[PDB]
This record gives C-alpha cells, structure tokens and sequence, in this order.
C-alpha cells in the first residue's frame, strides 16, 4: 500500500510501483486570493478564537488579538460584512462632477480592464495575463490614491501626481 | 420677484461628499426618522 | 504580505496538502511557484549525462 499521496507509475521496468508525492491541490493568486480568503472566513469562529486567545494570553498576544477582534465585531456587529473589502466593480463618478485630472486615470483603468477582457479571450498565456492583473492592480489603485505604491505622470509635460480620489479628500 | 427666498436643498458640499465617499469602498447612507433611506435627489 | 500577492506575483493556498517541503502543510500561507509545482503537482527532475559517461546508479536506484 501507498505511504504518501502522489501520482502512480506502473513501472515494469524494475516491477516496481512509484508513488510520485504529487497530489492536487488549490491555490489562487493575487486580490483573487484575498478575495477567497475573506469569503471563508467565519467571523464567528475567529471571534470566539480571539475571545479565548484574548483574555488567556499573556499581554503579549491577548493585547493583539484584542486588536484583532474590534474589525471583527464592527464587521458582524453592524451587519455589512468584510468580502466586499474587494474591488470587482469600480463605480465611476458622474460626468458633470468632473469637468482634467481623474479622467485620464479613469481611461488608464478602462483600457487595462478592457484589453485584459481582450487578452482573456484570444489566448490566455499565464506570463501575460498576470502582467496584465498587475498593472490593472495598479490602476485601480491609482484613482482610489496614487503614492501610496509609486507615483502615475501624465507623459512628458509634467512630472506631478495626477489628483486622485484619496488626494481629491484631504489634506489643507 | 419681491418674494420669499427658497429652502436649502442638499448643499453641493454634501451631494458631493456622499459620491466622493460612493467613490470608494465607503458607502455613506443618509437615513430617515427609523433608520431608512433618504433621498438628496 | 499583503503585498506579496495582491498584485500576484505570489502564492497562496487552500484546504489541504498532507505533504511538508520540511515542515507540515500550510492551511493558508504561500510558497515559490517551483516548489509548488515541486510538490504540489509533482516533481520529477532531470539530469541529462555527457555521453560516453556511465552511471554510478541503476534504472531507478
């Protein structure tokens, strides 16, 4: 009988049965893999889990939990649960509010969204479609707050951090 | 008109803000009397 | 982390692997896509021979 999960190979060569220590598996990436995550995660348990892991502990970890637990509650709490904490559909602005800054932002996204919809199905090599999710990361980044990871330019004209979303709410 | 000046709507400040916030994740929901909706427009 | 594979470069995980690269498996971290497809998919790896050159082990020593 086998040890280990794996891939069989009747090998007659040797009269020998190897076991290759290859079983399936799952795993996702990127915003798609936080996405899986959150959707799992069972406040409830990790809510009871802290409760334990919170008043037993010394301070050192109970102190982190603690902190760990208030997103926890509010979440649960209010109601409006925490899988949403993920982009899927960017809710564009009215076209009066904007007479431009945000604009050529906004086509960064809608062209990266677009021609990934294109490069999805044509032909889907992994190098590329990865490549492509990372700059439309970027990009939905951007208009939500630019500078937090790098700074977009409108090209050669004006090396200035195009006013996004986050930029366009505070400050003086 | 010689008449008596209208009541305030929704300031453009406030209109603006509840989109700025629609913008993002955050969702803000003016409510009514019992915790309901409430319509700016 | 975090950074790690929101873009996604990285990887993450899922229910289960009963296997461990030394250590048991990991419910919800990430590992290097050659060691994942090492041992998650499998890994048989060559090793071509000059030739002319014999071995010091057998057909599948």
């Amino acid at each position: 009988k086998s040890d280990v999960y794996g891939r069989v190979e009747v090998d007659l060569v040797r009269n020998v049965v190897r076991v290759v220590e290859s079983y399936d598996i799952d795993a996702r990436m990127g915003a798609e893999a936080i996405q899986q995550l959150l959707k799992e995660l069972d406040l409830e348990a990790l809510e009871k889990e802290l409760l334990e892991e919170m008043k037993h502990p010394s301070r050192a970890r109970r102190a982190k939990a603690r902190k760990r637990l208030e997103v926890v509650r509010a979440f649960l709490d209010s109601g409006n649960r925490p899988e949403w904490m993920i982009l899927e559909a960017v809710p564009v602005l009215p076209p009066d509010l904007r007479p431009s800054d945000l604009n050529d932002l906004y086509r960064r996204l809608i062209n990266r969204n677009n021609r990934l919809k294109k490069l999805l199905a044509q032909g889907a090599p992994e190098i590329i479609i990865r490549n492509e999710k990372r700059m439309l990361q970027e990009a939905v980044d951007a208009l939500l707050d630019n500078g937090r990871r790098g700074a977009p330019v409108t090209n050669p004209g004006s090396d200035r951090p195009l006013r996004s979303l986050t930029d366009i709410l505070s400050g003086k | 008109k010689g008449e008596d000046v209208p009541e305030p709507s929704v300031p453009e400040s406030f209109r603006v803000l509840v989109k700025e916030l629609q913008a993002l994740a955050l969702d803000v929901q003016t409510l009514d009397e019992k915790d309901n909706p409430v319509d700016i427009f | 982390l975090e950074q790690v594979l929101y873009f996604s470069k990285y990887i993450v995980l899922d229910p289960k692997g009963a296997i461990l690269n030394g250590v048991p498996v990991e419910k919800r971290q990430l590992l290097t896509d050659e060691e994942y497809r090492e041992l998650r998919y499998g890994k048989q790896e060559t090793y071509p021979l000059p030739p002319g050159v014999d071995a010091l082990v057998k057909d599948g020593e």
